[PDB]
């Protein structure tokens, strides 16, 4: 099993529902439409859409890591059992059973008029501090996506392009001593994506379960959707520090009909099985 | 048998002792409310006066086989024994004439055994006037029976003008809430006389209402047998009572999800929202048990805490009531607003206090919650959301949905619902409920809300509408009961309040406010020991009160030039003069500490801004400027800046005296300021990275205007700048701003 | 293909540019420059700068008469056309602060201004803070290629737009003295992938 280090140049934005927030990390269904986007950009998105629907490209969502520490969010168990604490280390959990990344930022900009008014308006931004930055775990590593994630880093995943603010540099650096954790097969499962099983197993899929439902889906960009901006069929996945007894594996759900390219999301499974 | 008995017997059980210490003749006390309802009250039924005048064991065996079943005597009388806290079972208790009682001692307060930990024991005393002004202050006083005169007046009166029935049952309990929650109960050992008789005959009734329902539910009569063949532990193990709880999630979230052109009025209007819809659903809830406002313990910012009857009946009614609940929620807000109810059933066993078992109960209920609050949804309210959904290109700005949009323009139903009540959000319209409204709460019916002209003439004549206020006008006329708000105002806008203040700089200050240590002090409120149950909702809502209330009144009589947002012990939000605002800092801090008895202290976070400017950034800044000195809990305020954080003490003592001194001192010399003021402050703050080039030149310059600032005043200048320069260079720098023009 | 425009912003006078919500204390300078919420260093915003060149291409481009190439090279948002921004800027940080210190100076100066009352000659200083001249802002800007027929075209109608912003300024109080650019040693180098013409790009920028 792979990482996929994310080193930032730059402040970043990932937000939630506006411009002036921003978030520390950016989801699964994220990374996909960006990198699908890209295939776009060079023309292999059916066989990209394939290799993602026959789970060759199953994928995480993007975590905080420090210098050689990697976090995820705080698994809700749903134990006879702080508030404040956000993450805890892949290889430290079960002790469960010293956190810095950066700082938020406001950078407040104008869009200039010649006879009207100068309009302000101010976006929301993180900025990851020196050996920081975000990882994303992927499962069997391919060529395509090879290709695929060095044309994202020149066109800058984030929220706000083309100015000027989400922009890094990769690296894989294939992991040694963290996929034995996902071999590890235990008792409590972990979800680590935005995942919605289809409908078929979601209500089997309740057996202990301590989710959190989170509204994912926007606006919809193309040179060729729908002739003016739409928005998508909002789509409501669990959030990634979900805890479960049943494991379900989702699917990438189709959220565009009316323009005439599809428009898809990305929600399937990624687990960590512990005690 | 309707609850009406227990709850206007329970609840007025032993009041008539008021004028028990009132005069000067001494006939047994339940006897005494039993003989004066006939003069103070009414026309009142002997039998529904048993369950009031037969309260022990030897004043029940006198009374066993004359007065018969369904009239429940047993019933108040088992409510009082537990209700106390621990044990009054077989005693003459004070106002049976046995001895020389204690008629002499005032309220003691619940402060310190809230974390008995931090204060030991103390007794507190509360001095009361004939709102109001209370606190729970540690000097000694007594009561008088001149208040008790007064209110026996109001006791031939408005228990004279009020009826013994449901639905004005809690016009009599917003009466109590005037009058009777800051008198003490009795003079007995410690249990009642750390608590008002209010809650504790409220929570009396409650008792006894819950066990009516109970031993209706598992159809149990002959009360003797079941109660009387020893001090009733072993029938005080059965699943008879629920301290449930309400929680609301995300409400921060949700009232700080703006992005608006109006932003202040809608914060405003949706954080009085959300406690509306709270109070709402828990009236419902007790309207639908066919209970009052007495199990009631306390409702928060987010939180409601009760005490219901243990049925089948009543499970059954409370799961039809969730699924309605969360059906509502679901079709309107989606999972930014998910309500959690969650019960722990307890026992009489369980309310007795001796066998442990309330913070650890406390701690089940959190559980419960949060073990529902992980699991949320089932799985076709899931399907229901995820198929519901459809592609458009208009979204409101805020409330960023696509539904409930309302046409033509682009604000959702409730968020145009929530910019109508914002502008007329005043200091004294009523909240009245109605089929038609404008603001939406389960189940279906609306909020109107209108002010007190229109108002008026249908909320008698149109009937079954529970209307709301924030006005004690109600005198038992109106059926309306009041639940107070901040909603102080100069005049709600900024151009005509800062061009009044033309003596300093032309700048708007904001204000961002919380309590210190108050998760702590709920995750262990009261222990064991020292607990009956109705003692912690004093401390609380007598902390909303003061917020509210006090807040309210006090920016009233100093006339600030401040208006007000929110108000709570996490949530204080005032824009306003910084001239006004930041002596309003000072005096707050006191009032909050001499209403705390310098318990629970304030940080606060202080800023200052241009008068044109958005005020969500304000509200952001300066809660992010509150946080930099929350952490610092500590008690502390920052000025305006994370670099300039204070203590309370640091800033009243250091900088209004280095600022008094200041301004007692320059404002004696017509030829130095204030330049010199600006070349000091220049040096001054550049000391922080070069050291002794800006000392040295500080001396000499100290010494060459020695001549004109005074041979005294250059030397505290002098050792005010070696000794305490941070909180000199801030004090030069407000007596700058506040010297302007 | 994608392609990367390499270059530096050396400076000839003032960039102020942006500001930031702090509070303005009395003291120092208010209203400051924009500076890295972290590393505190001096940086323009990619977008002031995306900004200008979109502002300097629109006014001469079709002088007379927004147009095509006004939303070909720098995106839209349109109800009826929306097209992909075919540029790709990111917020440019101070470069050369190793040599701006063997200067023993600091990276930004504090600049004192003032207006007088034309009616009654009172001053009113204000104090803004700029970065020195002389800085070197080391910049990258990447190319959404996605047709080689117009490539030639870009360049030519960017490189007018990298000299036209040379004779204007660049942000803040431009018109006293400020914000005043050039473009040193500006050349192209692609991405991924591999582009055959890329000589008369680089020979574009260089001229």
């Amino acid at each position: 099993m792979k990482i996929i280090k994310l080193y930032f140049e730059s402040p970043v934005h990932f937000g939630e529902k506006r411009l002036s927030e921003s978030k520390i990390t950016f989801s699964a269904d994220t990374l996909f439409s960006a990198l699908m986007i890209e295939a776009v950009g060079l023309g292999k998105e059916d066989e990209f859409y394939q290799l993602a629907s026959n789970n060759l490209v199953k994928f995480s969502d993007a975590f905080p890591f420090i210098d050689q520490y990697y976090y995820i969010p705080k698994p809700m168990f749903n134990l006879k059992l702080f508030k404040k604490l956000l993450y805890v280390p892949i290889d430290s959990l079960e002790d469960y059973l010293s956190f810095n990344l950066g700082k938020l930022a406001l950078s407040e900009k104008v869009q200039q008029h010649d006879f009207k008014d100068s309009e302000p308006y101010n976006v929301g931004t993180f900025t990851f501090k020196e050996n920081t930055g975000l990882y994303v775990l992927i499962e069997q590593t391919h060529p395509l996506l090879e290709e695929l994630l060095e044309n994202l880093q020149y066109s800058g995943i984030g929220g706000k392009r083309n100015s000027g603010y989400g922009k890094f540099k990769f690296e894989i650096l294939e992991d040694s001593d963290i996929e034995d954790l996902f071999s590890a097969k235990g008792n409590r499962k972990i979800l680590l994506s935005g995942a919605l099983p289809k409908d078929a197993e979601l209500e089997q899929a309740l057996k202990n379960a301590s989710y959190l439902l989170e509204r994912r889906g926007g606006f919809v960009q193309s040179d060729t959707y729908a002739t003016n901006l739409v928005k998508k069929q909002d789509l409501y996945v669990f959030k990634s520090g979900s805890t479960f007894e049943n494991s379900f594996d989702g699917d990438i759900y189709q959220v565009g009909k009316k323009g005439n390219h599809p428009v898809y999301k990305y929600a399937k499974s990624f687990f960590l099985e512990v005690s | 048998m309707d609850k009406i008995n227990l709850v206007c017997g329970s609840l007025l059980h032993n009041i008539g002792k008021i004028i028990y210490r009132g005069t000067s003749e001494r006939a047994k006390h339940s006897k005494l409310g039993g003989d004066f309802i006939k003069s103070f009250e009414q026309f009142r039924n002997t039998e529904l006066t048993d369950c009031i005048r037969y309260h022990h064991a030897q004043e029940i065996t006198s009374v066993k086989s004359n007065k018969e079943k369904n009239s429940l005597f047993y019933i108040t009388y088992i409510a009082d024994n537990i209700s106390s806290g621990m044990d009054r079972r077989k005693d003459l208790e004070e106002g049976a004439e046995g001895f020389n009682w204690d008629k002499k001692v005032a309220l003691g307060s619940v402060f310190n055994v809230l974390n008995e930990k931090e204060k030991g024991r103390q007794n507190y005393s509360y001095p009361f006037v004939a709102e109001p002004l209370n606190f729970p202050t540690a000097t000694q006083n007594q009561y008088t029976t001149s208040y008790y005169d007064g209110l026996i007046t109001d006791m031939k009166t408005i228990l004279q003008r009020l009826k013994p029935d449901k639905e004005h049952i809690n016009s009599l309990l917003q009466m109590m809430e005037s009058l009777w929650s800051y008198v003490p109960s009795s003079t007995d050992k410690n249990q009642l006389v750390d608590i008002s008789l209010y809650d504790h005959s409220r929570t009396t009734a409650a008792i006894a209402s819950a066990i009516y329902d109970y031993f209706q539910a598992e159809n149990i009569t002959d009360y003797q047998k079941e109660l009387f063949d020893y001090n009733a532990t072993e029938f005080y193990d059965k699943n008879a009572f629920l301290m449930m709880n309400f929680d609301m999630s995300g409400v921060q979230n949700f009232i700080y999800n703006i992005s608006g052109s109006k932003a202040l009025k809608s914060l405003r209007a949706r954080s009085f929202y959300l406690d509306m819809l709270l109070e709402y659903i828990s009236d419902n809830l007790l309207e639908k048990l066919e209970l009052s406002r007495a199990n009631i313990l306390y409702v928060g910012g987010g939180h409601a805490y009760l005490l219901l009857a243990n049925t089948n009946k009543t499970k059954a009614i409370l799961s039809d009531f969730e699924h309605d609940l969360k059906t509502w929620f679901l079709d309107k807000f989606k999972i930014d607003l998910y309500v959690a109810m969650a019960y722990t059933e307890v026992s009489a066993n369980d309310l007795m206090n001796h066998n442990g078992h309330y913070r650890d109960i406390y701690r089940r209920l959190s559980q419960k919650t949060s073990a529902k609050k992980a699991n949320r949804y089932t799985a076709e309210e899931i399907l229901n959301l995820n198929h519901q959904g459809t592609e458009n290109a208009r979204e409101c700005r805020e409330c960023k949905r696509s539904d409930l949009l309302i046409e033509e323009d682009d604000i959702c139903e409730i968020c145009d619902s929530l910019q109508k009540v914002s502008r007329d959000l005043t200091r004294e319209n009523i909240f009245v409920i109605a089929n038609e409204g404008v603001l939406d709460m389960p189940f279906g019916k609306k909020m109107s809300a209108l002010s007190y002209s229109q108002a008026d003439k249908l909320k008698k004549s149109n009937a079954e509408v529970q209307i709301y206020a924030k006005n004690i006008s109600e005198i038992g006329q109106n059926l309306m009961t009041r639940i107070d708000m901040g909603d102080y105002t100069y005049r709600s806008d900024f151009h005509e309040m800062l061009e009044e203040v033309e003596v300093g700089i032309n700048r708007l200050g904001v204000l961002r406010a919380d309590v210190d240590n108050l998760g702590q002090a709920f995750i262990n409120g009261i222990p064991d020991d020292y607990l009956s149950i109705s003692r912690t909702a004093t401390f609380s809502r007598a902390m909303s009160r003061f917020f509210k209330n006090y807040l309210n009144q006090l920016l009233a009589e100093k006339s600030y030039k401040i208006n007000v947002i929110y108000a709570g012990g996490d949530d204080l939000f005032m824009i306003g003069a910084w001239q006004d605002i930041l002596d309003f800092s000072i005096v707050l801090k006191q009032k909050f500490a001499d209403f705390t008895q310098n318990k629970l202290s304030i940080s606060a976070g202080i800023g200052m801004f241009r008068e044109k400017y958005p005020v969500a950034r304000m509200a952001s800044l300066t809660g992010d400027l509150e946080d930099a000195a929350k952490d610092y809990t500590k008690n502390a305020v920052t000025l305006f800046d994370a670099t300039n954080v204070f203590s309370w003490d640091t800033l009243e003592n250091d900088i209004f005296v280095k600022l008094d001194a200041i301004t007692k001192n320059f404002e004696k010399l017509d030829e130095t300021g204030k330049a010199f003021i600006y070349r000091l402050i220049d040096l001054l703050r550049g000391v922080n990275e070069n050291q002794q080039i800006n000392i040295a030149r500080l001396a000499y310059t100290l010494s060459r205007m020695e001549e004109k600032i005074g041979k005294t005043f250059a030397q505290e200048l002098y050792n005010w700048a070696n000794a305490d320069r941070k909180t000199l260079i801030m004090a030069l720098e407000i007596y700058i701003l506040k010297t302007r023009e | 293909m994608k392609l990367v425009i390499e270059g530096t912003i050396v400076l000839k006078t003032g960039m102020h540019i942006g500001g930031s919500s702090d509070f303005s204390a009395i003291g120092a300078v208010a209203s400051p420059v924009v500076r890295d919420t972290l590393t505190r260093l001096p940086l323009i915003p990619g977008s002031s700068l995306k900004g200008k060149m979109r502002y300097l291409l629109a006014k001469e481009l079709n002088n007379g008469i927004d147009q095509d190439e006004i939303l070909r090279l720098f995106g839209s948002s349109e109800k009826d056309k929306i097209r992909r921004a075919r540029l790709k800027f990111n917020d440019i940080k101070l470069s050369n602060l190793a040599e701006l210190e063997t200067f023993n100076v600091s990276s930004t100066e504090v600049k004192f201004e003032n207006t007088i009352n034309r009616k009654t000659a009172v001053a009113n200083p204000r104090q803004i803070e700029r970065v020195i001249a002389g800085s070197k802002f080391d910049f990258e800007i990447f190319y959404n290629l996605d047709d080689i027929k117009e490539v030639e075209k870009d360049f030519e109608n960017i490189k007018q737009g990298f000299d036209l912003l040379e004779f204007d300024y660049l942000g803040g109080h431009g018109t006293r003295g400020s914000g005043r650019i050039a473009f040193e040693n500006l050349s192209v180098i692609t991405a991924v992938g591999n582009f055959e013409k890329i000589n008369t790009l680089n020979e574009i920028l260089g001229a």
